DNA sequence: CCTGCATCCGTGAGTCGAG
DNA sequence: TATAATGGGAGCTGTCACGGATGCAGG
């Protein structure tokens, strides 16, 4: 099972809200080279490889374990889309 | 129903 | 080693020749060692009787027919894709009726395809089987009205395509009403015609009450027949000018001419025995002296009214009652093709005659043969009657060449087929097999032949028995019809004989199939085997009787599937049967005399007769069969051997000394293991493939053509355009892979260049040209290249050229180039096991020697099953089995035990007992005790209740041994299992079904035409269909975007697909997926209705999804 | 009233639903006749065009969901408070 | 676990019992008799079969058999389009 | 704009020819010599559209710099051949037709 | 399938016919093992009265 | 761990003058016990030529 | 010619234009050789100078679709014997 | 009309229906202008009807229209809307899709819940756009095309390329779908394990679920594309996610066969 | 002529795979 | 381009159960 699936089934009021939240999230951790994740450091998601510990491809496991921390606010109408689209281009440009 | 009938029936008209 | 016996049933006479459904009927059928003047009136020669003469003036009339000699052999027909046949010569005569002149004639009608030794056919180089099809035996039956309780329906059938089905019924008004062709009338107007006046049928007619009545009508007997013929022609052709010879052609043609309405002899015959008359000919009427004149109606009506009427000795007909139902075997059901060609042949014969110059003509130029040729090629190729042979090991081909279909032409369509025509009749008995069958849609319609059953000239399957007179049991057999067999109380073959005298007081027997105890006075007849019951698939299984039906079907089904191995081994305990069968086969060479070898070598076999002829015997040698399985025959004697009429010489494929090797014999446990077994899984041993068990020699063809195109010709060629040399290097000069060279996936079989089309070339393509500096290359690499998944060494090529001797391709062909590729399949995870006993599984594992348990000495098991697939299933002779085996195992014997009169449980007992004293024994003389693991398990044991407490350990030992359990020691731990384990040896085969073969995977790939979707199938690389129950799943998942990938990314959104591969080899996320294809299509295809769909925004305005492409 | 399954399925508001199911010609002469819409409201009609079916991740309920971290979150609240 | 012919803590009554496979009238049939037997018609017939798969079934109990056991053959072959159309049906109507 | 509804209806011979880039009049395919589109015929490349992508039957426009084009010589427009998947042509009866659907 | 309160756009229709036709399908495919039975054969007699109602 | 035979260019041929076919032979030839009396010796090709 | 609907099999299931592949519409990965042979043309192109590189482009039609020219020429061949991973688009 | 691979000409029978018509209405027309008698305009007006019947519904009226010296009926385009086979049921509800495959099961014990033996041989075809871009991110590869150029031949595939599959598809999982898909569950999402050999190793509490056992029963693979369908398979049709059944609560995925008898 | 029952006609009849 | 010729021919037969319309005898 995924880890802590059950937390995450609790925070949202529809479990299809926590799949577009994930998916929405891995998309801007793609989109903006995983500049704007709120993980620190050591709490990043590890892949092992031939050489060492790299960081973990997988967008979706990283908007997980982000979504686990609560250090992401979801909802909607929270903003305007133009204008997020505008400010995360401006914080974390491509 | 048939054509072919059909149209064996209205050439044995003339 | 000794091969012991069992079984107290004496057989009487041996099986009939298991293929002679197909050899006997296609030699009656064709007649060719039959002088013409003493040929029958079966066959070619009565569709040549029938067929001619033809007339209208001008009179061409049949002389005679000849067969020639095939201008091929069967070997070269194989190989050059050509058909194995003789030419059919006919000697015709054209005679004037006015002038007198008589121009006789032989003219060429074309080529009969020859059946070869074993009953099998060539055609265009592949090797096909007819299947014979059951269907309703033609003539008068009498069925209860399933509307109306106290009346009935008489029903005249004749042969298929024959002519109409003719009802009469009691209406019930009263009057007697026969319907032809979908139109009901009154039968009186037709008896009118035939000649009745109502004086006969008065007095024919009135002992029974009132029904006579109905069929009195004063108006009808007011005209004579003329009147009565235009009346019912205006009845039956309304519309149709009433003109009187138009009349009499009509009802002539419908129930009177021989050369449209047609009975079987079978339904001749069943029509003189029922209604209890002679019938003249085959016809319900006879045109006579000018006239109609009856044979059929009246007697057909009379049994009608006084089965009605509760005339004792009538009786309703049971229609899938085997007396009711016969074979068209493959001799009648090429028979009627050529009837049908010949009858087309006679059409063009008079359409010929009416035209040209009445004076010069011959009949060469009357006769055009093409309808025939046509007729009879497209029954050897598009019936589905005629089917692709199944050779995988002989007795596949055997079993194959015994099917009896209820499909095909003439006979049942699927969703025609109730519950009543695909049951199990009491008269199956003896004639087809009750077990042999398919799973799924084609249960009932599709079976099998028992293997004492004949099938007579009628067509009826016949079973035989043995005279019993007076309580004494004589040697006469009698071969029986299921209608003689309801005549007679029949005894039950396994009662109890001293000498040819009944032993018993009481005796088992049938009685019309119902079974009843009675005196030995009564029996009249008696089985002359349990083996009759069954079809030759069913009679290679063990202990059958110790098998649920269910299972003993999957059993028998599945030694069709099973591949020849290399190290093939004949069962441990086998039936008996397991000799003829290889032997009537034909797939092992027999010493046709006694003699003495001369010579043996791989390829060949030279044998010296006492006739003093040296007979050189050529051995197929790495023949590749119809399902890719290896067919070679390998020497069984040695230089200077004397040998016997009929004894072995060479063992064919899946044969081992003449016996029937289907697989191996192997050492297994019965016990769970770590879940590797779970559900039918199995676990074998890595000691399999060390030792080259369940090891099998594929070989694959693989095929390509270069032809002439308007573009320029392609050509098989080393230059390949742009390749290395390590591309290029199993190559030779030809341009065709190297015979000896391994190919792997990816590799070049046949090096192809075809001209390019028309070519644009965009500008990048034109600075890559200039930037390598070499100039674009006329032609493009077309060449074969081996198959994902594939692959081998490469053992044969073949080449066939035009401009080359003796060498012709199909128009506008080049060259056609055959590479054939052999490989060597061990087994691995995921290939199919299956014993005879219906316990089928495919090997989930296959652990080290180490791992494996083993016996006290040392001795690892081969296959580990599970014990929870036995008591489901119910087939227990697994089981037994493998107790027997045990024994067979330390004794060093095989066993044949006979289905029903098998060996027993205190027999298995004693021989359990006798090897246990090798297996204990031995080790008590190599100065070894009991072992500390071997008292825990017999202490358990005792616990169990499986050893009597206080006995020796020995002694305890040895009653575990009698019950087929040992103590087994776990590989990994050295504990033993905490319980005695089954432990001997199975007969176990690798069945066609190989993971190898299997495996697919597709990205991208070609896409269809019209819907542009991914194609199907493996052959094709296609893709998985998603069908509408997985998007019904999708749907209940809730996965909306993965469901819309799989409806537009995945198969038809063209601009989706294109840019989602491109987004993906770049690393970024998938696009926003666009409009199907499909849907489009749908929108095209709605308008080519004249239906006009619109996509709408929300304002109801039109959305276009064509993008101004469909718009002007 | 009460009518069986496949009644109740021919007779439903969807003529693409409708025409996917049984009696394709039937179902599109009525529907050409009387000029129908599909408002494309159930999950066969939008399978069919491929479209989002509005179930699930589809539903018009959570499928406007918006996820954003804090910083930007601010920052538009920057951008909102300045003007 | 394993399966002799002698069984007949018994391993078929514990994986009876478990659950882990089988039911009470297989195992009947596997020991005590096979039972009563149905003609094509539906009818039964007089002598019940007295055999049981240990003891092994004579010729004439096994051809008996063989009826209703292609009864049963054809219902499963036959009826399943039955079913699947019924679920279609439902798909088609409870989908929106 | 997204679609959000599907509207059918049928269909009035003048919007039946408003959709026809042209009436299909031989009852033929291709030539049997050079397998090109016979001119009039139901594969015809003047009335569905260009075989391959922006070229003309005759050959006298090759590229892309020419869309939107009718090639003077051979009648074809110069734009993508999958406009041949798209493009509906038209039979002009000279007895009108009962559509059986709504007949039978 | 979780044991709490339906989550909000999952569909319903599709589950329920799925759950309704899966025994009936199922069913009518195992095995009959005959003996000991007379009759109209459970499963078989049973499922035309549903596609009755 | 390899076989040459001399006129033969895969597994699945047979050699005129002889019974069994490559593959028996090969599987013989998996039979065979051999022993290395150097144990710095890790190969060796044996040489076999025999007619009549 | 043969009808794609000449039915394959006993039954009704399958036509025998379900088993012929579309040569026409060209397959994703077709649509990415040609994307990658642009841009693998575009990048390695860092050799020309802006006069060689219209004239040039114009030489190979890369522009409008249709002395200098051999500098240009021999430059080309300059920079085609140096990164040497061009010759997979070269089939 | 296309030219098959052996040279030849397939074509559709919409086709030769739209022939028919277009003939009949040809000689109607020259007829017409010829001033032919009425019944022989009768009768051609008559043919011309049954010609536009036979091209929107063949069979509907009458006996349908078929090709010489053959029996089956051609295909209007009502035939091509409706039916099983038809345009609807075949084309649209359901599809082939691209990125699947198949092959035989076989039980790993040693899996957990979530996951599936998948054969390499397998994988590399199912993930390789994906593997291609890794190849390109590794030294393994000039550029894409060399990397495609380069799994082609068997024996051309390095160690390399198999590690770069190993990163390709880790975190992602694939979806196990056996037929016939009764409920939802009959596609399960798995997080596949790499395994040697070409049978797909399926968990032994799915099984029932699936009504999948050993016998030989075959399963069918699909690669969710999207991010989004990445979410959706992994956090909505995860094995270990269902684990009670949707039609009566009670748990699917539960002990049976050999663990009952050993518990 | 209005109602009711008998009769005709058209429409359906599981999934995937392989051929 | 000219003796005169003047109404076709195969048929496909052993399912079963339904909704809807259409028709006929009866109250
Ligand atoms: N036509 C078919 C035939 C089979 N199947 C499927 O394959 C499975 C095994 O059937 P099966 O016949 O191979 C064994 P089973 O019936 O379970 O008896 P047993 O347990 O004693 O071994 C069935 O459960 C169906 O899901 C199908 O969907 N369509
Ligand atoms: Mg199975
Ligand atoms: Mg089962
Ligand atoms: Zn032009």
């Amino acid at each position: 099972a995924e880890p802590g699936i059950d937390k995450l089934f609790g925070m949202v009021d529809s479990k299809y809200r926590l799949t577009v939240v994930v998916a929405k999230r891995a998309q801007q951790l793609l989109r903006h080279g995983f500049k704007n994740t709120v993980l620190e450091p050591e709490e990043r998601p590890k892949m092992q490889t031939l050489e060492g510990l790299f960081d973990d491809p997988n967008a979706v496991t990283w908007a997980m374990k982000e979504l686990l921390t609560g250090r992401l606010v979801f909802g909607e109408n929270l903003v305007p889309e133009d204008r997020l689209q505008k400010e995360m281009e401006r914080l974390y440009p491509v | 129903s048939d054509p072919v009938r059909q149209y064996l029936h209205e050439i044995g008209q003339v | 080693m000794e091969i012991k016996r069992f079984g107290r049933i004496r057989e009487v006479i041996p099986l009939p020749p298991l293929t002679e459904i197909q050899v006997e009927s296609y030699r009656r059928a064709l007649q060719a060692d039959v002088p013409p003047e003493k040929r029958e009136n079966v066959g070619i020669q009565a569709a040549f009787r029938e067929t001619f003469p033809i007339e209208e003036g001008l009179v061409l009339d049949f002389l005679e027919y000849r067969l020639g000699e095939p201008p091929f052999p069967q070997d070269e027909c194989r190989e050059k894709d050509l058909t194995y046949q003789a030419p059919l010569y006919a000697r015709l005569q054209l005679i004037h009726k006015d002038t007198g002149l008589i121009k006789e004639d032989e003219v060429f009608l074309g080529h009969i395809p020859l059946m070869t030794e074993d009953g099998s056919f060539i055609i265009n180089g592949a090797d096909r089987v007819i299947v014979s099809q059951i269907h309703r035996s033609p003539g008068v039956y009498f069925t209860p009205d399933p509307a109306r309780p106290g009346r009935y329906i008489a029903s005249i059938i004749p042969l298929p395509k024959r002519g109409p089905w003719i009802d009469l019924e009691v209406e019930p008004n009263g009057v007697v009403s026969m319907k032809v062709n979908k139109r009901k009338f009154p039968l009186v107007l037709l008896l009118r015609v035939l000649g009745y006046d109502q004086e006969t049928l008065a007095r024919e007619l009135g002992a029974y009450g009132e029904l006579v009545q109905g069929l009195m009508d004063e108006s009808v007997f007011a005209m004579r027949p003329e009147e009565a013929l235009i009346r019912l022609f205006t009845l039956l052709r309304p519309g149709d000018p009433p003109k009187r010879d138009k009349a009499v052609a009509y009802v002539y043609g419908l129930i009177a001419d021989p050369r449209r309405y047609d009975l079987g002899e079978a339904g001749r015959y069943k029509a003189e025995e029922k209604l209890g008359i002679r019938l003249s000919g085959r016809t319900l009427a006879r045109f006579e002296d000018g006239e109609f004149k009856d044979e059929v109606f009246l007697p057909t009506l009379r049994y009608l009214f006084a089965l009605t009427a509760g005339v004792p000795g009538h009786e309703v007909d049971d229609i899938d009652h085997l007396g009711n139902r016969r074979i068209r075997t493959v001799g009648e059901l090429m028979t009627d093709q050529f009837r049908v060609g010949l009858a087309r042949l006679a059409r063009g014969v008079r359409e010929r005659m009416l035209m040209g110059s009445e004076d010069s003509l011959t009949p060469a130029k009357l006769v055009n043969s093409r309808p025939l040729e046509a007729a009879i090629r497209e029954f050897f190729s598009r019936s589905q009657l005629s089917q692709f042979k199944d050779e995988t090991n002989p007795l596949s081909s055997l079993r194959h060449k015994r099917r009896i279909s209820a499909l095909g032409p003439g006979g049942l369509t699927r969703e025609r087929a109730g519950f009543d025509v695909r049951d199990v009749h009491r008269t199956h008995y003896g004639r087809i097999c009750p077990v042999e069958t398919p799973e799924g849609a084609n249960i009932g319609l599709i079976t099998s032949l028992a293997a004492y059953a004949r099938v007579d000239e009628l067509g009826f399957i016949r079973t035989p028995y043995r005279r019993v007179v007076g309580g004494v049991v004589t040697d006469e057999v009698v071969y029986m019809t299921a209608t003689e067999e309801d005549r007679y109380t029949i005894a039950q073959a396994n009662t109890p004989l001293e000498g040819n005298r009944i032993a018993a007081e009481r005796v088992v027997a049938r009685r019309k199939g119902e079974p009843v105890i009675v005196s030995p006075e009564e029996v009249e007849f008696m089985d002359v085997s349990p083996k009759q019951v069954f079809s030759v698939n069913t009679n290679l299984i063990p202990f059958l009787e110790h098998d649920d039906a269910n299972r003993a079907l999957m059993g028998s089904n599945m030694q069709t599937q099973a591949v020849p191995l290399i190290r093939a081994q004949a069962p441990v305990v086998m039936t008996g049967l397991e000799e003829r069968v290889v032997r009537d086969s034909l797939a092992a060479l027999y010493a046709e005399e006694d003699g003495e070898v001369a010579k043996v070598d791989g390829n060949r076999i030279v044998v010296r007769y006492e006739d003093g002829r040296l007979v050189e015997y050529p051995l197929r040698r790495f023949y590749r069969s119809n399902q890719g399985t290896a067919l070679d025959q390998r020497p069984r004697v040695v230089v200077g051997q004397r040998v016997r009429k009929g004894d072995l010489l060479a063992d064919g494929p899946a044969s081992e000394n003449g016996f029937l090797a289907l697989g191996q014999n192997v050492l297994v446990a019965i016990m769970p293991f770590d879940g590797y077994n779970f559900e039918d899984a199995i676990v074998i041993s890595e000691e399999l493939l060390k030792r080259d068990f369940y090891t099998s020699i594929h070989i694959e063809r693989y095929e390509i053509e270069a032809r002439d195109t308007k573009l320029g010709p392609e050509r098989i060629t080393r230059d390949i355009p742009h390749l290395s040399e390590a591309a290029l290097r199993d190559l030779d000069e030809e341009g065709v892979v190297r015979i000896g060279a391994e190919v792997k996936p990816g590799d070049i079989l046949v090096g192809r260049t075809s001209f390019k089309g028309e070519s644009e070339p965009t500008p990048e393509e034109r600075l890559l040209r200039s930037i390598f500096g070499e100039k674009a290359r006329d032609v493009k690499d077309t060449s074969l290249r081996v198959p994902p998944g594939e692959g081998g060494i490469v053992v044969r090529t073949v080449r066939l050229r035009r401009g080359d001797p003796g060498v012709e391709l199909k128009p506008g062909v080049r060259e056609v180039v055959r590479v054939y590729v052999a490989q060597k399949r061990k087994l691995q995870v995921g290939d199919k096991l299956a014993n005879r006993h219906g316990n089928k599984g495919v090997v989930a594992k296959i652990l080290p020697v180490e791992d494996m348990p083993h016996l006290p000495d040392g001795t690892p098991v081969d296959v580990i099953l599970n014990p929870l697939g036995v008591p489901s299933r119910m087939n227990l002779g697994q089981i037994l089995e493998t107790h027997l085996g045990l024994a067979g195992y330390f004794l060093g014997q095989r066993y044949i035990s006979p289905i029903f009169d098998g060996a027993k449980e205190p027999e298995i007992k004693e021989l359990l007992a006798q090897a246990f004293e090798v297996y204990f024994g031995k080790r008590k003389g190599e100065g070894f005790g009991v072992d500390k693991r071997e008292v825990e398990v017999l202490r358990r044991a005792e616990k169990l209740g499986l050893v009597t407490p206080g006995k020796t350990p020995e002694e305890q030992l040895k009653e575990l041994f009698l019950q087929g359990k040992v103590v087994l020691y776990d590989g990994r731990t050295g504990e033993p299992i905490e319980g005695p384990i089954v432990v001997g040896q199975m007969f176990i085969m690798k069945l066609y079904h190989m993971v190898e073969d299997k495996m697919h995977a597709r990205s991208t790939g070609p896409y269809s035409l019209i819907t542009q979707q991914p194609l199907g199938g493996k052959a094709q690389f296609g893709g998985q269909r998603f069908g509408e129950m997985e998007v019904w799943a999708l749907e209940a998942y809730g996965a909306a975007h993965t469901l819309q990938e799989m409806l537009t990314l995945k198969s038809d959104d063209i601009e989706g697909r294109n840019a989602a591969y491109e987004a993906i080899i770049k690393g970024e996320d998938v696009p926003e997926p666009s409009v199907p294809e499909s849907f489009r299509v749908l929108v095209k295809e709605l308008q080519a209705l004249a239906l006009d769909v619109q996509t709408l925004d929300e304002k109801d305005n039109p959305v276009d999804i064509f993008e101004g492409l469909a718009s002007k | 009233l009460l009518m069986g399954v496949t009644k109740s399925a021919l007779s439903t508001k969807s003529w693409l639903s409708a025409a996917s199911f049984q009696n394709t010609t039937h179902v599109l002469t009525e529907a050409a006749i009387a000029g129908k819409k599909d408002e494309l409201i159930g999950l066969k009609e939008n399978v069919i065009l491929g479209r989002l079916i509005p179930a699930g991740t589809g539903s018009d309920f959570v499928r406007f969901t918006q996820v954003v971290d804090q910083k930007t979150l601010k920052a538009i609240e920057e951008a909102r408070k300045e003007a | 676990i394993t399966i002799g012919i002698d069984d007949a803590f018994n391993p078929l009554y514990v994986m009876a019992q478990s659950g882990a496979r089988g039911n009470p009238q297989q195992i009947r049939q596997l020991c005590g008799l096979r039972g009563l037997m149905q003609k094509p018609s539906g009818e039964t017939f007089e002598v019940p079969v007295r055999s049981s798969f240990r003891e092994g079934l004579t010729v004439l109990e096994y051809f008996i058999s063989s009826h209703g056991a292609r009864k049963g053959g054809a219902d499963t072959a036959l009826r399943t389009a039955d079913s699947g159309y019924l679920t279609r049906k439902l798909v088609d109507v409870t989908h929106e | 704009k997204e679609v959000r509804k599907v509207r059918i209806a049928l269909a009035s011979p003048e919007k039946i020819r408003s959709w026809s880039y042209g009436e299909v009049e031989k009852p033929e395919t291709i030539n049997y010599r050079t397998l090109k589109p016979e001119r009039d015929g139901l594969f015809d490349e003047r009335i569905f559209g260009p075989i391959k992508d922006y070229e003309c039957a005759c050959g006298k426009y090759k590229r892309q710099r020419f869309e939107g084009k009718v090639c003077e010589r051979c009648g074809v427009e110069v734009t993508k051949s999958i406009v041949r998947r798209y493009r509906m042509g038209h039979i002009e009866l000279a007895t009108p037709a009962a559509h059986i659907w709504f007949v039978k | 399938s979780m044991a709490r309160p339906v989550s909000i756009g999952e569909a319903v229709g599709i589950v329920a016919a799925q759950s309704i036709g899966e025994p009936g399908t199922q069913l009518t495919m195992r095995t009959f093992h005959t003996g000991g039975v007379a009759g109209a054969a459970d499963i078989t007699q049973g499922l035309p009265r549903v596609i009755e109602l | 761990t390899s076989v040459y035979i001399e006129d033969v260019l895969h597994e699945f041929s047979t050699i005129p003058g002889v019974k069994e076919d490559v593959v028996e032979i090969i599987l013989n030839l998996k039979e065979l016990v051999v022993r290395f009396l150097n144990p710095s010796l890790q190969t060796v090709t044996l040489l076999l030529k025999a007619e009549g | 010619p043969v009808s794609l609907e000449t039915p394959i099999g006993d039954e009704k299931d399958s036509f025998y234009g379900d088993f012929i592949p579309d040569e026409h519409l060209p397959s994703p990965v077709d649509a990415a050789t040609q994307s990658l042979l642009s841009e693998e043309l575009e990048k390695a192109l860092s050799k020309l100078s802006e006069r060689e590189a219209m004239v040039l482009k114009l030489r190979k039609g890369l522009i409008d679709g249709r002395q200098i020219e051999n500098k240009a020429l021999r430059k080309l061949k300059y920079h085609e014997s140096r990164t040497r991973k061009l010759r997979d688009f070269l089939d | 009309m296309v030219q098959v691979d052996g040279g030849r000409f397939a074509t559709s029978d919409l086709n030769d229906l739209y022939r028919r018509l277009i003939n009949r209405n040809n000689r109607l027309k020259k007829l017409l202008a010829q001033g032919a008698p009425e019944i022989i305009i009768r009768n051609e007006k008559r043919m011309l009807q049954e010609a536009v019947d036979a091209l929107l519904d063949n069979g509907r009226r009458g006996a349908p229209v078929t090709n010489p010296g053959s029996d089956r009926p051609l295909r209007s385009l009502t035939d091509i809307l409706s039916g099983k086979q038809g345009r609807f049921r075949q084309n649209l509800l359901g599809k082939r899709v691209d990125y699947s495959g198949r092959s035989v099961i076989v039980v790993g014990p040693q899996l957990k819940l979530h996951q599936c033996g998948l054969p390499k041989r397998m994988a590399l075809e199912l993930f390789k756009p994906f593997l291609l871009k890794k190849m390109e991110e590794k030294g393994i590869a000039p550029n894409v095309k060399a990397a495609r150029r380069m799994l082609e031949r068997q024996r051309d595939i390095k160690d390399e390329v198999w590690d770069a599959l190993e990163e390709v598809i880790h975190g992602k999982v694939v979806l196990l779908n056996r037929a016939p898909t009764l409920h939802r569950l009959g596609i399960q999402a798995f997080q596949p394990v790499l395994v040697e050999g070409q049978s797909i190793q399926l968990h032994p509490l799915v099984c029932e679920a699936f009504n999948a056992d050993f016998d030989g029963d075959q399963m069918a693979v699909h690669v969710p594309l999207s991010s989004f369908a990445q979410a959706e398979a992994r956090i909505q049709m995860l094995s270990a996610h269902n684990l009670l059944s949707p039609a009566s609560g009670e748990p699917l995925a539960k002990p049976s066969r050999d663990i009952i008898l050993g518990l």
